[PDB]
């Protein structure tokens, strides 16, 4: 999780997925 | 009023190399943790730059009329505050709007007018007998002035009028640009202990105030100050002294540069 | 001077609509605006008392309607994407 | 059985020591989306 | 399409029946009701008394 790594200011919002990292 | 000089033995200017010099703030916005590039007038690294001397020990006094290009780089490892001011213009015959930015011992003046610039303007510092202090008395920069419009006074700055022959302790860089008629002044003081072959350190240059005159500048010339002690007879013909100074004249080229911004927001590195 | 609401200001260089939150970073005394990594002016220094404020928009995303299906119910629910309540 | 159990524990420690020293397939999918989002803000300029 | 979210679902999908699932009807934009313009801090009047 720590090995692999605002944009929403211009209407480019990022939607969250259905399943988070805890359920995966 | 001004006087003429007498022919004597001079020293020819040398050519040295720069080491990561000529980096200033390209805008008036804040940047942090972003690698952004812009297209402005900067100085290319490891380029051939001119070198002019001002140390007396002989009688070195070289102040020619160099052409002013789009952005210059004036770096001076000043120790005793020998270089006072700078002049600008095209023909220097009371025909255009000449510039006069002289750092005096009382206050900094910015007076763009039609002054009568002579062949060689210089300030003279006379040493009094009863007073053990160096005072400026020969104020020979121009002859007269008829009429002009703009006149601005800057913040007061204290200077040392005593000239020595020791090593330098400070370094001052000046960048003069002209875009759309606007004048830009980038000045920053940085202490260093060196006489020549500038180090590879990094230091940003912060501007002070924008001067919107709106004229064209094609030539420029620096002003040097001399001292009049009891060793010299006091005539500006063949016997004089100037202390020790060294200024670098560089021309900024239109090259894109990549800057590095930390969490503080200051410039750390520059990549051409 | 008002803060912490979706307001509109014109600080000599832009007309943006958003909020003005109290930042924790002090700027250098020669700048007026501030960009970021995403190339967006979201930090404008207030010329009143040199108070650094951040810009965050108030319109984020849109709405959403939840329908259980036909022959099941009649009421729905309103879902916001990235709008805090 | 004690030989393969020791070889299995040595194989896990070799993967853990190699992964602690970045991945390629999990980084190109993020760098391509980050450059595409940074391009859309540049289109407004 | 501007009265009920259930009726907004049917006309935007162009179907009189709705099955189970998520949909997007419109957006939510917050309109500011006030505007401030402050270029200087205090207009320093020159002495004219
Ligand atoms: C520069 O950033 C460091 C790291 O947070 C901080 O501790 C320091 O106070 C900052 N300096 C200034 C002048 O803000
Ligand atoms: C009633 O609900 C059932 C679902 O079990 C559906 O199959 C049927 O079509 C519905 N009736 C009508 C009239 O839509
Ligand atoms: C949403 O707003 C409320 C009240 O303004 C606040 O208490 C809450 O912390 C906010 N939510 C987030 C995630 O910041
Ligand atoms: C504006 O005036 C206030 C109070 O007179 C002062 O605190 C502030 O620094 C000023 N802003 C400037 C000079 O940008």
């Amino acid at each position: 999780f720590n090995k692999v790594t605002a944009q929403k200011f211009n209407g480019l919002t990022v939607l969250p997925p259905l399943l988070t990292d805890e359920m995966i | 009023q001004c006087v003429n000089l007498t022919t004597r033995t001079q020293l020819p200017p040398a050519y040295t190399n720069s080491f990561t010099r000529g980096v200033y703030y390209p805008d008036k916005v804040f940047r942090s943790s972003v690698l952004h590039s812009t297209q402005d007038l900067f100085l290319p690294f490891f380029s051939n730059v001119t070198w002019f001397h001002a140390i007396h020990v002989t009688k070195r006094f070289d102040n020619p009329v160099l052409p002013f290009n789009d952005g210059v780089y004036f770096a001076s490892t000043e120790k005793s505050n020998i270089i006072r001011g700078w002049i600008f213009g095209t023909t220097l015959d009371s025909k255009t709007q000449s510039l006069l930015i002289v750092n005096n011992a009382t206050n900094v003046v910015i007076k763009v007018c039609e002054f009568q610039f002579c062949n060689d303007p210089f300030l003279g510092v006379y040493y009094h007998k009863n007073n053990k202090s160096w005072m400026e008395s020969e104020f020979r920069v121009y002859s007269s002035a008829n009429n002009c419009t703009f006149e601005y006074v800057s913040q007061p700055f204290l200077m040392d009028l005593e000239g020595k022959q020791g090593n330098f302790k400070n370094l001052r860089e000046f960048v003069f640009k002209n875009i759309d008629g606007y004048f830009k002044i980038y000045s920053k003081h940085t202490p260093i202990n060196l006489v020549r072959d500038l180090p590879q350190g990094f230091s940003a240059l912060e501007p002070l105030v924008d001067l919107p005159i709106g004229i064209n500048i094609t030539r420029f010339q620096t002003l040097l100050a001399l001292h009049r002690s009891y060793l010299t007879p006091g005539d500006s013909s063949s016997g004089w002294t100037a202390g020790a100074a060294a200024y670098y004249v560089g021309y900024l080229q239109p090259r894109t540069f990549l800057l590095k911004y930390n969490e503080n927001g200051t410039i750390t590195d520059a990549v051409d | 001077l008002v803060k912490n609401k979706c307001v509109n200001f014109n600080f000599n260089g832009l007309t943006g609509t958003g909020v003005l939150t109290e930042s924790n970073k002090k700027f250098l005394p020669f700048q007026q605006f501030g960009r970021d990594i995403a190339d967006t002016t979201d930090a404008v220094r207030d010329p009143q008392t040199l108070e650094i404020l951040d810009i965050t928009p108030c319109s984020f995303g849109g709405v959403s309607v939840i329908t259980p299906g036909t022959n099941t119910s009649n009421q729905v629910a309103v879902l916001y994407q990235d709008v805090n309540c | 059985q004690k030989l393969i159990a020791n070889q299995f524990n040595s194989a896990i420690g070799k993967i853990q020591d190699s992964l602690s020293s970045a991945l390629g397939k999990l980084q190109d999918v993020v760098n391509q989306n980050a450059q595409a989002l940074n391009t859309l803000v540049k289109q407004l300029s | 399409c501007a009265l009920d979210p259930l009726s907004e679902t049917k006309c935007t999908l162009k179907s009189f029946t709705v099955e189970k699932g998520i949909y997007q009807t419109s957006n939510f934009r917050v309109q500011p009701t006030e505007s401030i313009v402050r270029f200087p801090n205090i207009t320093n009047l020159c002495p004219f008394g």
